[PDB]
């Protein structure tokens, strides 16, 4: 099953859920709390689980659940992402009022000012960045008489050269009215770029369903960026870009260029290659999970790993993937904590093994 | 003169399922500094010394958070070294954190210790990094 990992059941069974949506209009100045223990570059639509133990962060999250259920995660800063709380639970753990929460990245923003507070709730003066939505590139170059031939009968040879050649010929027929060919405009079309990205994802996951990916270019681009094995600078660059088409083109370029991931400590030892990536979760090949002590790691799932060594015996005490037992794993050259190996508890389960590597210890290479 | 706060801490909880090795508690020691300050501005790295009974007695954390999550059966005295980007003494600060675990079937142990540190002859860029971290010039 691929739905279990996103449930984050390892945290707890029951947690109060808030299905409401809190949105901030664009180019609007807000004052938002800042979480001190989150350095992650939260992308919109990415799930952030947290287990707060600090005496003051408990109070701040209590105030948040009281009002607007939203906080900020700075892109450690000049940019950051707002996170909206959606699951909540209290417990008495470690002898402290511990608060287990789950939130979702919602909006990007630019930092205008960071002012501390008496209680310690660092307030950020936040500017909500916009999502630049452009019309079809043929919108300015179009014939009214052909407006009928813009909606196509179906999307069933099929899903191959035939349909896409017809799509290019029909939706970009007016390229001849300009100095540029049709195949050029094909490079700045949301649909074609999304289809190519979907082809790449299917190459990664042979069991990929079309319904699992958003049909909206903005959401699709954000999900793709969230699931790529990339570094922090490229994450910042992708967040900065406000146009969906530009983000999709950048993602395609990165996917073409990226080849392997090395040890961020050694810097010359390869652990895995992009072709071995696979998705065990609807969220994607990479997802964020909290350890028993509340800290967050971005784990990427692969069939195989290179130059890895394991310590201990597989256990299911706090496994992020139900039905699987984890063993701590590290790069044998330096022993740095690269991730874990998950093995099947049962025998009639597919797959019988895989690996999960934390992005914080992986350096992409070109 | 520059006067900067620091906060060390640890937590320890009885293991509901004792392991084959014989460990009965899970403990985590963390160095985070004061409230809402990116220590990385002036700390280059942190060194955690663990009991030699543990494997890899010396742990190093080069970026925050600075921590050592482990499991065991007894406490000890844990040395900690915080090394700064300082160009002159103090270039490094040593603490002797009393790492203790919760026995007697009491609730899990949680400890926080706050300390104050002094730097002298700060430069313009030194003051700039300290203010990036929120350090106060006295
Ligand atoms: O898939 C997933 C994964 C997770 C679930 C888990 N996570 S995690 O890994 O990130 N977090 C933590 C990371 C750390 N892990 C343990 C690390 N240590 C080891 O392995 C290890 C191996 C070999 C030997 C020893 C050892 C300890 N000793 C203590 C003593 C002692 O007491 N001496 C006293 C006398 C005075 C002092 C003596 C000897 C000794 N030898 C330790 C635990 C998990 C995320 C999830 O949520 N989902
Ligand atoms: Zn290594």
């Amino acid at each position: 099953d691929t739905s279990l990992p996103t449930s984050h059941t390892y945290l707890g069974a029951d947690m109060e859920e808030f299905h409401g949506r809190t949105l901030h209009d664009d180019d609007s100045c807000q004052v938002i709390p800042v979480l001190p223990q989150v350095m992650m570059i939260l992308i919109p639509g990415q799930t952030l689980p947290l287990q707060l133990f600090h005496p003051q962060e408990v109070s701040m999250v209590r105030n948040l659940i009281q009002k607007d259920r939203t906080f900020a995660v700075l892109a450690y800063a000049q940019f950051g992402t707002t996170a909206e709380i959606y699951a909540y639970r209290e417990e008495q753990d470690f002898g402290i009022e511990i608060v287990k929460v789950k939130a979702i990245g919602r909006q990007r923003f630019k930092v205008l000012e960071l002012r501390t507070q008496s209680d310690g709730i660092q307030q950020a003066k936040v500017q909500i960045l916009p999502e630049c939505v452009l019309p079809s590139t043929m919108s300015a170059v179009q014939l009214e008489s052909l407006n009928k031939c813009q909606i196509f009968p179906s999307k069933p040879d099929q899903c191959s050269y035939k349909w896409w050649q017809k799509y290019q010929k029909r939706k970009f027929h007016c390229a001849n009215l300009t100095s540029w060919p049709r195949w050029l405009y094909s490079l700045y079309d949301a649909e074609t770029l999304m289809d190519r990205i979907k082809k790449q994802l299917r190459e990664w996951d042979e069991n990929l369903k079309d319904d699992s990916l958003p049909s909206n270019p903005i959401d699709f681009s954000y999900r793709v960026a969230a699931c790529l094995p990339i570094d922090d600078v490229l994450r910042i660059q992708l967040l900065k870009i406000g146009s969906a088409i530009q983000r999709l083109r950048c993602e395609l370029d990165i996917m073409n260029k990226c080849t392997s991931l090395c040890c961020k400590q050694c810097q010359e030892t390869e652990i895995t290659t992009k072709n071995e990536i696979f998705s065990l979760s609807l969220c994607g090949p990479m997802a964020a999970y909290v350890n028993p002590h509340g800290y967050v790691h971005e784990t990427l799932t692969v069939y195989k790993a290179c130059n890895l060594n394991l310590i201990g015996r597989p256990s299911t005490e706090h496994s992020w993937f139900p039905g699987y037992a984890w063993t701590v794993a590290q790069c044998k050259i330096c022993a740095s904590h690269i991730g874990w190996k998950f093995t099947a508890t049962k025998k009639d389960m597919s797959p019988q093994k895989f690996w999960g590597l934390t992005r914080s210890a992986l350096l992409p290479t070109i | 003169t520059v006067q900067v706060r620091l906060e060390l801490g640890h937590r320890a909880q009885l293991r509901k399922k004792p392991t084959t090795e014989g460990f009965t508690h899970d403990w985590m020691v963390f160095v985070r500094g004061p409230e809402q300050c990116d220590i990385q501005h002036f700390v280059e790295k942190v060194v955690f010394w663990l009991h030699d009974s543990f494997p890899k007695p010396r742990r190093v954390c080069k970026e925050p958070p600075y921590k050592v999550e482990e499991s065991g059966y007894a406490g000890f005295i844990m040395p900690i070294e915080v090394h700064f980007k300082n160009k002159e003494e103090p270039r490094k600060v040593c603490f002797t954190y009393d790492l203790f675990l919760n026995l007697e079937g009491n609730p899990p142990v949680n400890h926080l210790r706050c300390e104050k540190l002094t730097f002298n002859n700060p430069t313009t860029e030194f003051r700039y990094k300290l203010l990036r971290a929120g350090g106060v010039m006295v």
